RNA sequence: CCAGGGCUACACACGUGCUACAAUGGCGCAUACAAAGAGAAGCGACCUCGCGAGAGCAAGCGGACCUCAUAAAGUGCGUCGUAGUCCGGAUUGGAGUCUGCAACUCGACUCCAUGAAGUCGGAAUCGCUAGUAAUCGUGGAUCAGAAUGCCACGGUGAAUAC
RNA sequence: UCCUCCUAAAGAGUAACGGAGGAGCACGAAGGUUGGCUAAUCCUGGUCGGACAUCAGGAGGUUAGUGCAAUGGCAUAAGCC
């Protein structure tokens, strides 16, 4: 690369609250904190969600109850 | 911080903080808090990490930001396919819930521009 | 929205549905009693439901299991 | 580097074997990431390009190229030669660190993450993403930002047919919709 | 005579109101001082359940004794710190309660979520001379249910008239 | 008055109140040189983004470009940096 015309490139670590703590180069400036990664979104389940979207006719089940 | 998916208001207590969240006011709030065990009047500021993390799967029992956004469209789409009454006045843009329009019903009309 | 205790159905649509479900597919259900829930054993009838002066057809699917009948009989017509 | 020896170990067997290939020099590899920023309010203000190329190299980490309109544009009012965005290539060891910290830093502080497409593939393997919110990469602070600046990454491959493009990210967990 | 629908429609214009745009305020907690009136196919304690609207059980009262019924502005203390903001509450979604044969058209109320217009209003124009204007709550009739209307009642309480 | 094409009859030249258009400059780089580069218009994909900005790729092969009219020329580029 050329010199003196890019920003502070520098190694940090970075730490997620599922437990991932992981060491990248970024110029964040140091020590960025995390509260979601790769392997703590919901991609597995939270993708799910309204995907199940729920019956109708079992609502009157739950209002008839007979 | 990053309180289910946005939150970062600062200087404010965290029963007002928190209701930045698509999905909580000020009673929601209130039982997130306890059930977190924090005193609702401090600041985003003054949180230790071993609090912020408490509160993210404390809000992330009730439906916010993300998900309730489909949930109520959809349930507005179900409506509006459905080609019921209320459907039918969600396609117009009128007021569903029963209430006069002779006169009144700017927030579903907008402003009276001719 | 009203009465948790047993939903609302008219009976002359009542008895005139148990008849119906159990003799298939017919003509459609004329009918009155708008103000009547859509109880789950109605699924695929073709009920006609007043609007006033006529009786429109509306074709009852699973998701109207809530409702009632008038909702979907638009009363007053417009521009 | 550490997606790129993940890839020299366990892609690329992964993907050999995937495709049946006769060699090592045909799985497809990713040679490029670049990084647009179409700014298009320059004509206004030429502070607010720059206020979008210093993002740019807050999130690359190498000063970007201000792009100068190529033809001329009425319907946008531009004239050939004005700077209107502003993009960044990433090759090679920055470019791997790049990918790392995009799939596993930024694209889970998506506000509404549901999948990325399936069917944004350019038809050669070359895959394109929008991001419409700068402020998922935790380089840029949030006080700081004045507006919202939404950019959108292209990452270039050498695959053949993009269904060799498909499988090639799903090997880094690019995880899909 | 009957059922269902309409009287509640909605590009718009007007009248009369209600609630606002906040700090002389909002919210949280604690706490003080009324008058008038209604009540028996009615008012409904206390107790228990429910976050709540309410429900169950149910005394008492045709009433200066029983119930509706904790008056609210006030005052203390804390917080908010001038922001479309802890202002404002429309609208909409979901979940309910009650009345009634029945709440879709088309009821009131509660809960959770939402949180729009609005930052004092053009030309114009209205009311008011003292316990008045302003402001705060309460009751009644009509009524199964359904008022910000109406008719009453008290609380605090001005300015100005050459 | 000057420039370009046609009339003009395959060298040159050639008329008409014949058919079409331009010029009375610009440029201190738009000149010299060295080094480099290759267009138009579509197609698909892509935040705002739209027939139409900016990206990536493919097709295409100069239909682009030339300070200025037209013809001749131009990839060794005379085009672009």
């Amino acid at each position: 690369m050329k010199k003196d015309i890019h920003p502070k490139y520098e190694e940090i670590t970075a730490s997620c609250s599922c437990g991932n703590v992981m060491k990248i180069r970024s110029t964040v400036g140091h020590d960025l904190n995390l509260d979601v990664c790769s392997k703590c979104h919901p991609f597995f389940t939270g993708k799910q969600r309204d995907v199940a979207t729920g019956g109708r006719v079992d609502r009157f089940n739950k209002r008839f109850n007979i | 911080a990053r309180i289910a998916g946005i939150n970062i208001p600062d200087h404010k207590h965290a029963v007002i903080a928190l209701t930045s969240i698509y999905g909580v006011g000020k009673t929601r709030s209130k039982a997130i808090l306890a059930a977190a065990g924090i005193a609702e009047d401090v600041k985003i500021s003054e949180l230790s990490e071993g609090q912020i993390d408490t509160l993210r799967d404390e809000v992330a029992k009730f439906v916010v930001e993300g998900d309730l956004r489909r949930e109520i469209s959809m349930s507005i789409k179900r409506l509006m396919d459905l080609g019921c009454y209320r459907g039918l006045r969600h396609r117009r843009g009128l007021p569903v819930r029963g209430q006069r329009t002779k006169t009144n019903a700017r927030t579903r009309k907008g402003p009276r521009k001719p | 929205r009203s009465l948790k205790k047993g939903p609302f159905i008219d009976l002359h649509l009542l008895k005139k549905v148990e008849k119906a479900v159990e003799s298939g597919d017919k003509k459609p259900l004329r009918t009155w009693s708008r103000r009547s829930t859509i109880f789950p054993n109605m699924i695929g009838l073709t009920i006609a439901v007043h609007n006033g002066r006529q009786h429109v057809p509306v074709f009852v699917t699973d998701e109207m299991v809530g409702h009632k009948l008038g909702e979907f009989a638009p009363t007053r017509t417009y521009r | 580097a550490k997606l790129h020896d993940y890839y020299k170990d366990e892609v690329v067997k992964k993907l050999m074997t995937e495709f049946n290939y006769n060699s090592v020099m045909q799985v497809p590899r990713v040679e490029k990431i670049t990084l647009n920023m179409g700014v298009g309010e320059a004509i206004a203000d030429k502070k607010l390009l720059d206020n979008a190329a210093a993002d740019l190299a807050a999130i690359s980490g190498q000063k970007p190229l201000i792009t100068k309109a190529r033809k001329s544009v009425a319907g946008f009012k531009i004239r050939q030669g004005y700077p209107i965005g502003c993009k960044v290539t990433l090759r090679g060891e920055r470019m791997w660190e790049f990918f790392e910290r995009l799939i596993t830093i930024a694209v889970p502080r998506i506000r509404d993450f549901r999948g990325l497409s399936a069917k944004s593939f350019d038809g050669r393997g070359n895959y394109s993403m929008g991001v419409r919110e700068q402020i998922i990469f935790p380089e840029i602070d949030y006080d700081k930002v004045d507006r919202v600046r939404g950019l959108d990454i292209t990452i270039t491959t050498t695959a053949k047919s993009d269904e060799e493009g498909r499988a090639l990210l799903a090997a880094f967990d690019f995880p899909f919709r």
